[PDB]
């Protein structure tokens, strides 16, 4: 359901835009597939890998060169479908963040994670969805510290909605 | 367009708002459509300019005139009668007839390296591209004044001769020369620096030169020149030498 | 004698110091072939002073580039001057886009103070700006003549011959004598070089690395009697031109009763069963049509063909629904319909989440059989699940409930070349029952062509016209309505406000009409444009969309045009083998005291040789050349391996009636996807690539490319990466990427290639580019034409040749006169003999001995002569009959003829035309008040703003994408010099001027001179300027911000105001802007022309108002 001229736009944009920045993100924001956050991706990931780590930075621009590059070049003849976009962008996401040890950079730094996580950014946008989904899966401590904090900041928004939710 | 009524409005006036460019257009109705049933009028008036319409007055000629109150442009019998002795300076009078009754022409023509600037009685001069135009006294009256003014070719620049500062003691206007004078190094070579000025708005062509030579390169130091042409002072630009 | 070739990629020569270069005058003259797609801009010859280290404009050159830099579309010979008296370079072009191919005349002449430019031997370029002598003998060891190309690799392609320059500017007179020369070498006084390409070196050395042309020999410097009969610009085809129109007209020899052999296609079931259409609806409409055509000299010989599969005749055959629709979202009326599930859904909105249940369950459901559920996931197209028939709306299944037309066609792959093969499909369309393919269509011959029909009217009583108006399509009749109802809008060059042979239907016998189902006159109200009414409308006749029991006739000119579009396009459907006769009568060359020459017209369709079947022969042409179109094209699918692939629209001829513009009938590499699927970006410099094969290999000697669009971004490779040429021996043999025209199709020389040649690869790595078709033309006498027959001619003259000749053949159409009389008439005619068969005799021709022709040099008035410019060529100002050509007034005997627009001269008719040259004309104007004082922002002695005092010099011409501003503009035209080039701080200064004027007074517009638009080369900003109107009261009236382009130079920007205000006399104009960038050399007051409610505003009895001059002032005399 994806638009012509917002393909036509898109492709534009990623053969313009670099492998490095937020410029290959920064099109696919607005789109008609609603699937936003990556504008918002790049901005706060770059703002904060200075408190990441020297493997935390080394993790992170992998991990952008991985996505956007990826991104371009498989974006070939996938459907019109939105449900097909969010599909192979979750698969890339998760294939980037596995090719590039997500688990254990995000164990050096769990504390950085839960600063930059936040309930809005997770209720907004399904790629955050897809990174506390894999944090969750990696490490014990780690998805306790997730756990945690997404509590904290759900019970801060919702109040008694996040308890009731979280049954037990 | 759609505009909102109201009693306290009433009579409700409503200016005209179009482009001024496009002539206008005599009104011979008012259209008011509205979807109210209870709306009642009980007539529409005209509020009328003063004396200004440019629908028939774009379209006048010489001989014509356009009648201020009732606003149109019609042809006239009367009106266009001055005709003294038509002396324009600096041009060429060409008399259809020597006497000034009306309707005598007479084609006045700029001479060599001279602008028709056309003055009629009101705030319009158009200077006319034809050097020649015949103003006639229609009825007795020339329907314009003209006049002929000198022409210029501008300062020289270094365009016209390069490495070189230009003096214009007497200005560039028709007949003027200036003088251009080589900076150094630049040296004349030629025979002579006043360049003229033309009718043609451009200026004469250069009698002279003002060729750029580097000197003899200092010898560079603990090296020995081994290049003999270059112990000259004349190395035009590019000229290489080996040490 | 020999000419040079130039492969365009730095070929080039520079003219040897031995000889001396004109100071005043010269007159440059070449006979030359210019092959398309040239690296625009494109040199051929040039002047250049190879010391002016800043200005190296100083000079002139000659070649091609494009009018309108931008997104290129107008490739036209130049010729550019700057004389080292003049500040700056003039330049003009061509007056039409330049023909590639064809041997043209190119001439140049400067006395020193006018530039002309000519082209063919006809004035096309007039110009006075650049004044005196070109340059001081002083830099004449400077100035270098320089050929093939300027120094930045300005290179040409194509040939040249003849390099001929004089020291003067020569006459019409004198460049048309050297034309009818074409070649002669003798030495003049004025003659400062005359190259016969013998001996290149003697007088021009090669550029360095040795970058030498190829030298060959000239085929021919001039060819009389141009045979490129052009059609109009309705005309598409030969049947289309009036002269062959006007002999069908007269020669009812020529319209002997026309048996044509039609095909009517039927489906039957596997057993022979279930007709798509009944045998007593064949006969039927076989014998309406009879009616319809006995008094037209038209008899039909119906054959049946029947095709038998009840895996086809269950199915629905969709019309005008092509596969890639339905299911996009938004409704399809002509694809509507419920064996189309509504056209998937699109036409049938529901709440359609309730049946997400339905889904998964393995059985067709209705609800799930939509786009939204995928149609159910395949299930209702699934055989095994359900019934085929009724349920599979999923258009992806080979098993599907429908096809369409062209499908069935590819599967039929019938004999259309000797048939008018009919199918039958379902007019959902109520304005026609089909869409049929036109005589100069693609498929007319081929096996896709034909017309379709609803069965539910065909064989109908009172439905039986509408075939007949289809196969009025099938015969390229216009829309006797065409020209009001099916033109484009309403300034479509076709209006037919009266019947003509140009207009809207091309039938001077038909009225014209709109639209109009019914079968009466229309009334008001029913025009598309609503001018005119309509008078005696052609409702009676067959082609009318008036109703079937109505039309009953056929005027005369739709029944010659059906004679020549028979004669011409279906020749392989007629019966018998009579050969095809000569389409127009023979010429009268030229007659000496005994002996005249005659010469005539190849064969309509153009076969020169015998039509035999099987051999390649039957598209050899003279010379024994073969030239053939794309028969077979393939490229890969994306993201998947090999592809195959198929496109139709990339063979064959070139169809698309506009280049320059996305089209459908062309491949491209997004029209290889599904459009419901995101298009794969073609890959890395590999080369997307789509390959071509041709139906006869053979040793080539010239390929063409019909490019339609392009992507207008990157550089000048023409977004092709490479031309990897298939020869029989399996080498791929690779050609580079080469330069492109949006309009002008892609021409290589194909000299090297020696080997049989039997395809092509074409390789580019555009997005959006656009390929029609292609074609190759053969070298001379290839074997596959050397054995075949040629076909002859045999002249017949009234009275009969006084010698008992047998006309002794005419394999070149060519002939002498030997029995010749002083003041004796003769009729002349020529009959084509195709080795014993006898074709039509062609219209006779009556020559007087001695008397004036069309083409001696002399009008004859009597003969209808316009223009006799002693030349039989179009396109030189004097057309082929002595009828002046469009917009090219001349006289004098010869007429020695000239582009009358743009040359300089305004006369009266171009007053309502040539803006160029008159100006604009209507009533709010137009005698433009030019600026006497200029004050500016930053004013200094390098930039000065008194510059825009005044006219400017039109010789400035505004330079696009500047990287920066040179001192040379600053000479003309009036730039912040004096500040300098901070990028913090650029956009800050609002850099302005102030055109102050003699006399204040209102204007209807403004002209903006611009000599530098602002625009950067690297960005793609257009700069902004804030034009406000200043005055008597200097009230600055901010007109407003608005968007400068050299395109629009000189800009000319409408003032507009409020009524309930007056004009204000405006003093002054103030330009306010942004861009350091921005130069202009002249702000112009369009004056308005006699009106001015500022003084009008007071006025009395007693007092004036002068119209002109625009004032109200007390006055003496009137009132009387
Ligand atoms: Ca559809
Ligand atoms: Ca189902
Ligand atoms: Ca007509
Ligand atoms: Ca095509
Ligand atoms: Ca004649
Ligand atoms: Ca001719
Ligand atoms: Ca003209
Ligand atoms: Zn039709």
């Amino acid at each position: 359901r994806l638009s012509l001229q917002n393909t036509a736009e898109i492709q534009h944009c990623l053969v313009n835009a670099g492998d490095v920045g937020c410029g290959v993100f920064e099109c696919f924001e607005n789109n008609s597939c609603e699937i936003r956050g990556l504008h918002g991706i790049c901005m706060t990931f770059l703002h904060n890998a200075g408190k990441f780590d020297a493997q935390g930075k080394s993790f992170i621009k992998d991990a952008l060169k991985c996505k956007a590059h990826a991104l371009r070049h498989r974006f070939g003849c996938i459907s019109r479908k939105c449900p097909a976009i969010r599909e192979m962008v979750s698969q890339l996401q998760r294939e980037c963040y596995l090719k590039h040890d997500l688990c254990a950079a995000a164990q050096e730094n769990t504390r950085v994670i839960v600063e930059m996580i936040h309930f809005k950014d997770l209720l907004l946008h399904e790629p955050y969805v897809d990174l506390v989904n894999l944090l969750l899966t990696c490490g014990e401590e780690v998805k306790e510290a997730i756990t945690h904090s997404v509590q904290v900041q759900c019970e801060q928004n919702w109040g008694s909605l996040c308890s009731i939710l979280s049954f037990c | 367009g759609l505009h909102v009524l109201s009693c306290r409005n009433n009579p409700l006036i409503i200016p005209v708002v179009h482009d001024l460019s496009q002539p206008f257009y005599h009104s011979q109705a008012v259209r008011v459509s509205f979807s109210s049933p209870l709306v009642a009028i009980s007539g529409v008036a005209l509020r009328s300019f003063d004396n200004f319409d440019p629908v028939t007055l774009s379209s006048c000629q010489r001989g014509e005139t356009y009648s201020p109150a009732e606003q149109s442009c019609v042809h006239f019998a009367c009106e266009k009668t001055d005709c003294p002795e038509l002396a324009v300076e600096n041009a060429s009078l060409n008399c259809s007839s020597s006497d000034r009754y009306h309707g005598a022409q007479c084609t006045v023509s700029c001479r060599t390296g001279y602008v028709l600037q056309i003055r009629r009685d009101d705030e319009l001069i158009k200077s006319q591209t034809g050097p020649s135009v015949t103003v006639t006294c229609t009825e007795g009256k020339w329907n314009k004044q003209v006049a002929c003014e000198p022409v210029d070719c501008s300062i020289p620049d270094h365009h016209q001769v390069y490495a070189a500062s230009f003096s214009c003691p007497e200005g560039t206007t028709f007949g003027s020369q200036c003088s251009f004078q080589c900076r150094h190094p630049a040296q004349l070579k030629g025979n002579n620096s006043l360049l003229t000025c033309m009718e043609d708005g451009l200026w004469s062509f250069p009698e002279a030169l003002c060729e750029l030579m580097c000197l003899a390169p200092p010898p560079v130091p603990n090296a020995d020149l081994q290049t003999a042409r270059c112990r000259e002072n004349k190395h035009k630009v590019g000229s290489f030498c080996k040490y | 004698s020999r000419a040079l070739y130039f492969s365009g990629r730095g070929e080039q020569l520079r003219l040897r110091a031995d000889l001396e270069l004109p100071r005043d005058a010269f007159t440059l003259q070449v006979w030359l072939r210019a092959e398309g797609g040239q690296r625009s801009p494109a040199v051929i010859t040039g002047l250049y002073d190879k010391c002016s280290y800043i200005s190296r404009d100083r000079g002139w050159v000659v070649g091609i580039h494009t009018i309108s830099d931008q997104d290129n579309k107008d490739p036209r010979y130049f010729f550019s001057l700057k004389t080292d008296r003049a500040r700056q370079v003039t330049t003009i072009n061509a007056h039409r886009s330049y023909l590639p191919g064809q041997w043209v005349y190119l001439a140049a002449t400067y006395d020193g103070q006018f530039m002309k430019l000519y082209v063919n031997g006809a004035q096309v370029a007039t110009s006075g700006e650049q004044v005196g002598g070109i340059f001081s003998p002083l830099t004449q060891k400077c100035k270098v003549l320089m050929l093939g190309g300027s120094a930045l690799n300005h290179n040409y392609r194509g040939y040249i011959e003849h390099f001929s320059l004089w020291k003067v500017a020569r006459t019409q007179r004198e460049i048309l004598s050297d034309m009818e020369t074409h070649g002669a070498h003798t030495a003049l006084p004025q003659l400062l070089l005359q190259e016969n390409w013998d001996n290149v070196k003697h007088a021009w050395s090669p550029m360095k690395d040795g970058s030498s042309p190829k030298v060959e020999f000239s085929n021919a410097h001039g060819f009389l009697l141009d045979t490129s009969l052009e059609p109009p610009l309705c005309g598409q085809t030969l049947c289309d031109n009036t002269e062959v129109i006007a002999s069908y007209n007269q020669l009812s020899s020529f319209r002997q009763p026309k048996v044509v052999r039609y095909r009517v296609v039927n489906l039957y079931e596997d057993d022979h069963k279930n007709p798509t259409v009944t045998r007593e609806q064949v006969d039927f409409q076989h014998h309406q049509l009879a009616e319809a055509f006995k008094q037209y000299n038209i008899s039909w010989e119906l054959d049946v063909l029947e095709v038998s599969n009840s895996s086809l005749r269950r199915r629905l055959i969709l019309a005008n629904c092509d596969i890639s629709k339905i299911g996009d979202e938004n409704c399809d009326p002509e694809c509507n319909h419920t064996l189309t599930g509504h056209d998937g859904g699109d036409c049938r909105h529901l709440r359609h989440p309730a049946f997400v249940k339905k889904q998964h369950n393995g059985v067709c459901d209705m609800d799930c059989n939509y786009e939204r559920f995928n149609f159910d996931g395949g299930e209702c197209c699934d055989p095994e699940i359900t019934n085929v028939t009724q349920t599979c709306f999923d258009p992806d299944s080979p098993h599907r409930a429908y096809l369409d037309v062209n499908e069935l066609k590819n599967i039929l792959k019938l004999d259309g070349s000797t048939h008018l093969n009919i199918f039958f499909a379902k007019s959902s369309e109520e304005e026609l029952a089909g869409v049929a393919t036109w005589p100069w269509d693609k498929e007319a011959l081929m096996h896709l062509g034909g017309i379709v029909l609803n069965p539910s009217f065909y064989g109908m009583p009172g439905h039986t016209h509408t075939m007949i108006h289809q196969i009025g399509h099938s015969l390229g009749l216009y829309h006797v309505f065409r020209g009001i109802s099916e033109i484009q809008s309403c300034s479509d060059p076709c209006m037919e406000t009266e019947p003509s042979f140009e207009t809207g239907d091309l039938c001077n016998d038909t009225n014209p009409a709109p639209k109009h189902k019914s079968c009466g006159d229309p009334g008001p109200g029913n025009d598309t444009c609503g001018f005119h009414s309509f008078f005696n409308t052609p409702y009676n006749n067959f082609m009318s969309y008036a109703d079937d029991d109505c039309t009953d006739s056929f005027t005369p000119n739709q029944v010659a045009r059906m004679h020549c579009y028979l004669d011409l396009v279906y020749q392989g459907w007629q019966p018998s083998r009579k050969p095809a006769p000569v389409a127009l009568a023979p010429q009268v060359l030229g007659h000496t005291t005994d002996s005249v020459t005659l010469e005539w017209f190849p064969p309509i369709d153009g076969h020169f040789f015998e039509r035999e079947l099987g051999s390649a022969c039957h598209l050899c042409l003279e010379g024994r050349i073969l030239v053939q179109y794309a028969s077979n094209a393939s490229s890969p699918m994306p993201c998947s391996p090999s592809g195959h692939w198929s496109p139709r629209e990339a063979e064959g001829h070139p169809d698309v009636e506009q280049p320059c513009k996305s089209s459908v009938r062309t491949w491209s590499p997004n029209s290889a996807v599904n459009p419901h699927t995101v298009p794969p970006a073609c890959p890395e410099p590999q080369g997307c690539y789509l390959e071509l094969e041709f139906l006869y290999p053979l040793v080539p000697e010239s390929l063409t490319i019909w490019v339609t669009f392009v992507s207008t971004d990157w550089d000048s490779s023409g977004a092709v990466n490479d031309i990897k040429l298939l020869a029989v021996s399996g080498k791929n043999i690779s050609l580079g990427p080469q330069n492109v025209f949006c309009d002008v199709p892609l021409t290589i020389r194909l000299w090297d290639v020696g080997e049989e040649v039997y395809g092509i690869q074409i390789y580019t790595l555009d997005e959006h580019l656009e390929i029609d078709a292609a074609m190759l033309t053969s070298t001379a006498d290839t074997p596959l034409c050397l054995q075949c027959k040629p076909l002859k001619y045999k002249v017949v003259r009234d009275p009969p040749l006084q010698m008992d000749v047998a006309s002794i053949l005419h394999l070149n159409r060519k002939f002498v006169d030997m029995d010749l009389n002083l003041g004796s008439v003769y009729q002349y005619w020529v009959i084509t003999i195709s080795g014993t068969e006898e074709s039509e005799p062609s219209p006779a021709v009556t020559y007087i001995h001695g008397s004036g022709y069309c083409g001696d040099g002399i009008i004859q008035k009597d003969q209808g002569e316009q223009c006799d410019d002693m030349n039989k060529i179009n396109g030189d100002g004097c057309s082929l009959f002595c009828r002046q050509e469009v917009s090219f007034n001349c006289i004098d005997e010869p007429s020695r003829c000239y582009f009358h627009d743009g040359d300089g001269v305004c006369e009266e008719f171009e007053q309502k035309t040539s803006i160029k040259d008159c100006g604009v004309y209507t009533p709010q104007g137009f005698l433009d008040q030019w600026a006497s004082n200029a004050s500016v922002s930053h004013q200094d002695q390098q930039c000065p703003g008194w510059v825009i005092i005044g006219q400017p010099a039109a010789s400035q011409v505004c330079r696009t994408k500047v990287i920066d501003l040179s001192e040379g503009i600053s000479q003309h035209a009036w730039y912040p010099c004096t500040i300098s080039y901070p990028y913090s701080q650029l956009a800050q200064t609002t850099f302005w001027l102030r055109a102050y004027f003699s006399q204040p007074m209102v204007a209807a517009a403004v002209i903006v001179h611009l000599v530098t638009d602002g625009t950067y080369y690297g960005d793609q900003k257009q700069e902004t300027i804030s034009v406000q109107l200043l005055d008597t009261k200097d009230q600055s009236h901010d007109l407003g911000l608005h968007v400068l382009s050299c395109r629009n130079n000189p800009l000319i920007i409408p003032v507009v105001h409020d009524l309930s205000q007056p004009f204000y006399h405006s003093q002054a104009v103030r330009v306010s802007f942004s861009s350091p960038l921005v130069a202009i050399s002249g702000v112009a007051l369009r004056s308005f022309d006699n009106f001015d409610p500022v003084t009008l505003s007071s006025c009395q009895r007693g007092e004036t108002y002068s119209p002109a001059e625009q004032s109200c002032v007390h006055f003496a005399c009137e009132k009387t």
